[PDB]
């Protein structure tokens, strides 16, 4: 039993004490630290770990090197962009000049400031983002910027201006999706004491944090197995009895869509086809109910304009698909005819 | 009385002990959290299930057996806050009623945000493992979707000892609803409750009359197979149950008139009990749409129908101020849709109800 | 709303004087019984907090409260979100004036008929059997025939009572059929053709 509960913890997303397949762009970090200590930005997919690895090659760069004060600071805590100006202030100690000559002292140790989530720093005029990068490159400046950016367009949609000056052009450094060798390295370095799952989960997003959980849910089930392949393809697929009434109603619409070719249906000639195949087998404010209750289960989806009549109905499974989700025939030729 | 007694036991707000009807889903919350709070690591899950499958009073019944054992001694102390979407006047609100249940302080949004953000992010003194349950997920809904992402992101922090279980109606939430790095934290963790099956629904009312003979098996086999039919939901069910008692106080017959007045809509009756006026009027307003085909109309042609057939019927000419009156009454009872504030000749009426019901309603 | 509710309750004092939004005061603290005029306007709240809040106290099982609801829309269902439905109970009274013409009538009689604690007893008798003769004339039956074609609603019968007796004077201490034709006539002109009336020739033309 210790088993399975030091594998699931082993296995968690906390920041691991190494990170492998990923030396390249910890070494280029490092190199670039390293030459301006004696302007970044970093763009990822999610679950690249670049927060992780920043922290990392920090904390390294800390026990190896003095002279410097780090300062992190998280963007989603702010609930206002120009919010951005006091933090700083508040980690070092009209807000801006007194940032910018207490930055452009003649001497002083070097900042080095790092604010995860640049995205979220967007203005309506981008102001502050201009300032942010123009800051490194004045007079007797002794600042080295990183930022972390889930969006790849950064430095293409908010900085045109950067472009037009090249002397405040930064590097850009880019992290590539875990492929399935990489993926395998990190698992087979969790458990010092699985190519299908890699392969999936690289083919999909490339997430190690998704093949994790995946790996947990997996040793989940089989010790819940044991105490009473298959099990990750098993979870993925899980991941990745209807009313009567809520099939007549389906049944209705499909035959609807069928006939008048129309993507989306209005909701009263939904309920009067239902109330005609009702008729036929003999069987307003329940059909609303049971629409609303079949959006919830994410068979339909519903374009809500304000009104019963004009909340629009739509499917979002194919046809063959449906069908086959039914494990009775009769019916089906019996709504059929 | 035995109804008496029947009545009691059938009441919404007697919760039983504990029905193993949802053991199963029981059992896996049941281990879960226990996980989560024997290695001292945080968590979060989401629930979505409709209305009425009993998710609170499951959450309601592992909380107290919980507490339980941790009262034996046998799980480390915990501090349980529960919070609900809906019972709050703005979302922000929220950082507020999770301070004070845990420290007790009154402060501002965005500085009992910046606390909270303090204490779970800081370390700080060795806390009992917390506990936050969130009712009514989808209502805390925010166009910057700040606070959604911190609550399902400070568990993530090895520091928070925090663990999360978010109730919803809906299982696209995590899909549609909620951003890229988000969704992937609930992701592979979504718990979804399927409406009771007829045999779920009756052994509930079993052991709701256990050791009571007042209902007979037919009835309450009728009773759960509409219930299966039409919604599958328990809280009907129950409504459903007293009403019949009710009628009983006053058989199969009984059931069925609880269901057949508590579920079907009572426009045909209020359209039997109309004016004479006013089915001369639905009568010409059926009359324009079979001659036009459109389901709008003005007043003018409507008005010249209802003249025509005051005429063919013999009664007295009506004047424009009386078709009006008739046409604003019929309006506030919402069988029409019209806007007379303004326009009075040129008036747009669209039917509130299917044709075939009214033309069923006035074959009579 | 919920400054009325604290007022109602007499709780100012326990809760506060001042704005503040916090409402878990009465909250923590909530047979008190609720009456709801307009009910329809309440669901068109932002977020229908009140309805909900009530509706779950009453499924609750900390104290009784008892909920009724007034509304002129047959729609009432649909107004409501599926939280608050659900947790409605599916309990309906419909008004309707189900009754026939005579029964009308019947209504209109004892409608005018003076009450039996008035102090004249004789003047009293008097007025019933004038009532009672009035009910069968056949001008009279032929307004009320008409009205009830119009119109169901015992608001516009009291309306045209109230008319009729405004013209009862002490020459004419009993009323009279063309008193009721005169009231009518004027409770049923159309205002359009007086405005034109009302014109001059170069807005004819
Ligand atoms: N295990 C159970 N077996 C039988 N009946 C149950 C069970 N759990 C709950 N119920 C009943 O079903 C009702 C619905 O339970 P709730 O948990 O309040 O509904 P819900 O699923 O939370 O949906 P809402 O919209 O939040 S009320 C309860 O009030 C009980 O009367
Ligand atoms: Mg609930």
């Amino acid at each position: 039993g210790t088993c399975y509960q030091q594998a699931k913890l082993v296995l968690n997303t906390a920041v691991p004490d190494r990170l492998p397949a990923r030396e390249r762009e910890m070494d280029v970090i490092r190199n670039f630290l390293r030459e301006h200590i004696c302007s970044l930005y970093l763009s990822g997919a999610p679950g690249t770990g670049k927060t992780a690895c920043l922290s990392r090659i920090l904390q390294d760069l800390k026990k190896e090197l003095k002279g410097f004060k780090t300062i992190m600071l998280n963007c989603m805590s702010l609930r206002t962009a120009q919010a951005v100006f006091p933090a700083i202030a508040q980690e070092i100690c009209d807000m801006m000049r007194k940032l910018e000559k207490h930055m452009t002292a003649e001497k002083g140790p070097m900042i080095v400031l790092v604010l995860d989530e640049m995205d979220q720093l967007d203005s309506k005029g981008q102001d502050v983002l201009y300032t942010l990068f123009e800051w490194p490159w004045l007079s007797n400046s002794h600042l080295v910027l990183i930022g972390i950016a889930n969006t790849l367009d950064l430095t293409d949609r908010i900085l045109p201006r950067l472009q037009a000056r090249e002397k405040c052009k930064p590097q850009l450094l880019n992290f590539p999706p875990y492929t399935r060798n990489q993926i395998v390295t990190i698992l087979q370095d969790r458990l010092n004491q699985v190519q299908f799952c890699a392969r999936k989960v690289s083919a999909v997003s490339g997430d190690v944090r998704k093949a994790l959980d995946v790996c947990r849910r997996a040793i989940e089930i089989v010790e819940s197995d044991v105490k009473s392949l298959i099990h990750i393809s098993q979870v993925i697929s899980e991941v990745d009895s209807f009313p009567l009434q809520q099939k007549i109603l389906v049944c209705s619409l499909m035959l609807l869509i069928r006939q008048l070719k129309i993507k989306e249906v209005t909701l009263g000639k939904l309920y009067e086809a239902y109330s005609k195949v009702c008729r036929k087998q003999q069987v307003q404010s329940e059909c609303l109910s049971l629409s609303g209750l079949l959006e919830a289960r994410g068979i339909l989806g519903l374009k809500r304009n304000k009104e019963t009549r004009l909340t629009k109905v739509f499917f979002k499974i194919e046809e063959k698909e449906i069908e086959h989700a039914l494990k009775d025939k009769a019916l089906i030729g019996n709504i059929l005819a | 009385s035995v109804l008496e007694e029947a009545r009691l036991r059938l009441h919404v707000s007697a919760v039983p002990e504990s029905l193993p009807c949802r053991e199963q889903e029981f059992q896996d919350i049941y281990n879960f959290v226990e996980s989560k709070l024997l290695d001292h690591t945080g968590g979060c899950m989401y629930i979505s299930g409709v209305p009425g499958t009993g998710k609170t009073a499951t959450v309601h019944e592992v909380i107290r057996c919980l507490q339980q054992a941790a009262q034996a001694n046998d799980v480390p102390p915990f501090q349980y806050i529960e919070v609900n979407g809906m019972k709050l006047t703005e979302p922000h609100q929220v950082y507020v009623q999770i301070l004070q249940k845990l420290t007790g302080q009154k402060a501002t949004a965005n500085h009992a945000a910046e606390l909270l953000a303090k204490q779970f992010c800081t370390r700080g003194s060795p806390q009992e493992t917390t506990v936050l349950l969130v009712d009514e997920l989808d209502l805390l809904w925010t166009h910057k979707q700040d606070i959604m992402y911190n609550l399902f992101d400070w568990p993530t922090h090895k520091e928070a000892r925090l663990v999360v279980l978010a109730i919803a109606n809906t299982m696209d939430l995590p899909e549609r609803i909620m951003m890229n790095r988000v969704s992937s934290r609930l992701g592979l963790t979504r718990m979804c409750f399927q409406p009771y099956t007829y045999s779920q629904l009756q052994q509930i009312l079993r052991s709701r009359l256990k050791h009571l003979k007042a209902f007979e098996d037919d009835a309450i086999q009728l009773v759960a197979r509409k219930v299966a039919a039409l919604s599958g939901d328990a809280r009907r069910c129950l409504d459903i149950c007293r009403r019949a008692t009710e009628i009983c106080e006053f058989t199969i017959a009984h059931s069925m008139e609880a269901v057949d007045e508590m579920f079907s809509s009572s426009y045909i009756t209020a359209i039997k009990n109309s004016s004479v006026l006013e089915q001369s009027f639905l009568r010409a307003i059926l009359a324009e749409f079979r001659r036009s085909g459109l389901e709008e109309a003005t007043f003018q042609q409507i008005y010249s129908q209802h003249v025509a057939l005051c005429r063919m019927e013999g009664l007295p000419y009506p004047t424009m101020s009386e078709t009006m009156a008739v046409c604003s009454h019929l309006g506030s009872c919402r069988l029409l849709l019209v806007e007379p504030s303004r326009n009075d000749l040129l008036l747009r009426v669209r039917l509130n109800v299917s044709q075939d019901d009214v033309l069923y309603a006035l074959k009579d | 709303a919920l400054k009325e509710i604290t007022r109602q309750l007499n709780l100012e004092n326990v809760v506060g004087d001042k704005v503040f939004g916090s409402f878990a005061e009465n909250l923590s603290f909530l047979p008190v019984i609720f009456i709801l005029d307009e009910f329809d306007l309440f669901a068109h709240h932002k977020n229908q907090t009140l309805l909900y809040n009530l509706f779950d106290i009453s499924q609750s099982a900390q104290t009784p409260i008892a909920v009724i609801g007034l509304t002129c829309r047959l729609d009432i269902l649909e107004l409501l979100e599926k939280r608050v439905k659900s947790r409605f109970s599916h309990r309906q009274i419909h008004l309707m004036n189900s009754f026939g013409f005579p029964q009308y009538v019947k209504i209109f009689k004892e409608q005018l008929s003076l009450p039996a604690e008035f102090p004249d007893k004789v003047f009293a008798e008097k007025w019933n059997e004038n009532v009672q003769y009035l009910s069968e004339d056949r001008s009279v039956q032929e307004v009320l025939q008409k009205h009830f074609n119009i119109s169901k609603n015992l608001r516009s019968l009291h309306m045209l009572l109230m008319l009729a007796l405004n013209r009862v004077t002490a020459s004419h201490p009993f009323m009279t059929a063309v008193d009721l034709m005169e009231a009518s006539q004027l409770c049923s002109m159309d205002s359009k053709a007086n405005i034109v009336h009302g014109l001059s020739v170069l807005e004819i033309c």
